[PDB]
């Protein structure tokens, strides 16, 4: 922010998208939140890991119950995938290069399958890909514009890799650690980015994703309370309790300066 | 003495010669107050005294009964014989008196508009010279045995605090951050001192019987490790390995921060070089201390040969720092002496003991 003018970067945009659950996806979410397992967890009986993981999987896609054009991970069954198809269409028609992120490897595989269903030229990288081949792949994608979309797991997709070659970035799935999201979305807007970039972070409105978004908002508030300034406004969008299982879909000093500073410290 | 005046007038000898010769001759002839008497205000023993650095006029004093008294030393009366009045006081009725004996009290160097004080109630209050109100406090988890502000730092304003915990705290007065601790010691820390020469070199000593010269900028514990026998081998950072065989409850850098004098409960004193911690084998004989808490002493400045005024039982014992001669003994107290200060302007000594007295030793003739 204080170096951009002295560095001549292009413009950036931070649009956040609030998706709508599909009928099947909404039904699955409603079924699961009405299950007995979540009731047991809310009673403290069982570990909270399982319910959270299941909800994340559902919101990413109804892959719990693998439902032609009905193969496992069919794009129209998850609203986020429909919106992603729309955006990929628009950007491919706009001749832009897109960056596609995801937290989970399996949803990355479903996304790859959908991309193969389309004609888009993709190029994927996760922990599975051999390390020796990774930097070559980065060089390739930053080299040729033929590859339209780049698939990544955020745990390797972020973390110091330079992907100025891409133009557009979409964050499919949120996470508990906002730093992951920031690193991913900063994979594009770096030194050498010669085109305007815009960020699209996908959240299923009124679901677990919105609650995780609130939590990580509170986290940026905590961090900015010390790194940027101490006058940080109090987080108020949520009280951050354990009711995120619910479905709420929308619709030299001279001995005077020292004394004065110290009094000021004492009068807070 | 007339010869010095002749030489000085003729330009034979630099005035330096007369100045330092006369200062020494005054220090040798020191003896109990012919022409002073310190007003009595303390109900208990006096734990500390601190004559101000600039102009050397006012003298704080911290009693064992929680009261601080601020003195005036200049003979404002017209008589040859006078008394040192008390200007103000943090009495027992002040809303901010310490609940217990005051263990250390120190003027703010570079400006008399402040003074710091510490006490066994685990508090280090930072007063105002003029308004006389505690403009801060640092509350600690264990009793505060001693503190010391750097005497030369124009940049930093840290305040080393040696408490009954094995962690040397470094509070700051610029925005107050009492988090810092120097890891490495092993038991209580009975004394701490800042170098007068180098800004950041802090030397602390602990009841586990070793002194350790830290550098407070580094991140590598301590620099030097003081060892009685200064053998070939080296050690890591601990309080172990016996600078003295018993508790070390005393520290004083000599006037210009080269060497380092340490008294300890094993009835010995040792002069160590402070560049390499090299015990310089000066000895001083058998100096009696058995104080269970900090032991304050001082060294003269502006004298031809450098002395040290070390309490010795109820007597102040004067030694020559570099030669170990016992110049004399001052015998004027009735209980153990606990702190002595030196007035470098006129070569005068003030001494405070458990007997609730602050005596003045002035040169005779």
């Amino acid at each position: 922010s204080d170096v951009k003018m002295s560095l001549s970067l292009p413009d950036k945009n931070e649009q956040v998208l609030f998706c709508r659950l599909t009928d099947e996806q909404h039904k699955v979410y409603q079924n699961f939140v009405d299950s007995k397992e979540v009731y047991r967890i809310l009673n403290g009986e069982m570990q909270i890991f399982s319910g959270l993981i299941a909800l994340r999987k559902i919101c990413n896609h109804p892959d719990l119950f693998s439902g032609e054009e009905d193969q496992f991970g069919y794009w129209k069954r998850s609203g986020k995938m429909i919106v992603v198809e729309s955006l990929l269409k628009i950007w491919h028609k706009q001749g832009q290069r897109v960056l596609l992120f995801s937290q989970s490897r399996q949803m990355l595989d479903i996304l790859e399958v959908f991309l193969r269903a389309q004609k888009y030229t993709y190029l994927k990288m996760d922990g599975t890909t051999t390390i020796a081949s990774r930097q070559p792949l980065i060089t390739r994608y930053n080299e040729d514009t033929s590859i339209f979309v780049f698939l990544l797991t955020t745990r390797v997709g972020g973390l110091g890799v330079n992907l100025t070659g891409a133009n557009r970035v979409v964050i499919y799935d949120p996470d508990w650690n906002p730093s992951t999201d920031t690193q991913a979305r900063e994979r594009a807007w770096r030194i050498g980015q010669k085109k305007q970039v815009t960020v699209y972070r996908l959240l299923t409105a009124g679901t677990i994703e919105e609650k995780i978004y609130h939590r990580q908002i509170f986290k940026q508030f905590l961090t900015n309370r010390v790194l940027k300034d101490p006058k940080q406004r109090r987080f108020f969008k949520s009280n951050d309790l354990y009711e995120l299982f619910t479905l709420t879909s929308p619709d030299p000093l001279a001995s005077s300066s020292l004394l004065a500073k110290m009094r000021a410290r004492n009068h807070l | 003495m007339l010869g010095f005046l002749s030489a000085r007038q003729t330009g034979l000898e630099d005035p330096l010669r007369l100045r330092r010769a006369e200062s020494t001759r005054r220090v040798l002839g020191l003896e109990l107050n012919k022409d002073r008497d310190v007003e009595r205000i303390h109900g208990g023993g006096i734990n500390t005294l601190d004559i101000e650095p600039v102009e050397g006029r006012y003298m704080l004093s911290g009693g064992s009964d929680g009261v601080i008294v601020l003195y005036d030393l200049e003979n404002s009366s017209r008589q040859s014989y006078y008394t040192c009045k008390a200007v103000c006081s943090i009495g027992r009725d002040h809303p901010d008196v310490h609940r217990y004996s005051v263990e250390t009290v120190q003027w703010y160097p570079h400006d008399t508009g402040m003074f710091t004080s510490s006490s066994f109630d685990k508090t280090l209050k930072v007063w105002d010279t003029n308004t006389l109100q505690t403009a801060d406090v640092f509350n600690f988890e264990e009793t505060v045995y001693s503190h010391h502000m750097s005497p030369v730092s124009t940049k930093h304003c840290l305040v080393a605090v040696g408490t009954r915990g094995p962690k040397v705290q470094l509070c700051d007065l610029k925005s107050g951050s009492c988090s810092h601790i120097l890891q490495g010691h092993r038991q209580e820390i009975l004394a701490v001192s800042w170098s007068p020469r180098y800004d950041y070199i802090l030397a602390t000593a602990s009841a586990d019987s070793r002194v350790k010269l830290w550098d407070v900028r580094r991140a590598s514990g301590c620099l030097i490790t003081l060892d009685q026998h200064n053998g070939k081998k080296s050690q890591a950072v601990e309080s172990a390995n016996t600078a003295h065989n018993g508790k070390v409850n005393g520290l004083c850098f000599t006037s210009d921060g080269l060497h380092l004098l340490t008294v300890g409960t094993d009835n010995r004193m040792r002069l160590w070089n402070s560049s390499n911690g090299e015990n310089t084998l000066v000895n001083y004989g058998k100096v009696c201390n058995n104080s269970k808490k900090g032991l304050k002493f001082t060294v003269s400045c502006g004298c031809s040969s450098e002395f040290v005024f070390v309490p010795y039982g109820s007597t102040i014992a004067v030694y020559t720092v570099y030669s170990g001669e016992q110049i004399t003994m001052l015998k004027g107290h009735y209980k153990t002496v606990d702190c002595c200060v030196f007035q470098s302007n006129f070569q005068e000594l003030y001494s405070g003991s458990r007997d609730c007295n602050i005596l003045a030793w002035v040169p005779s003739l």
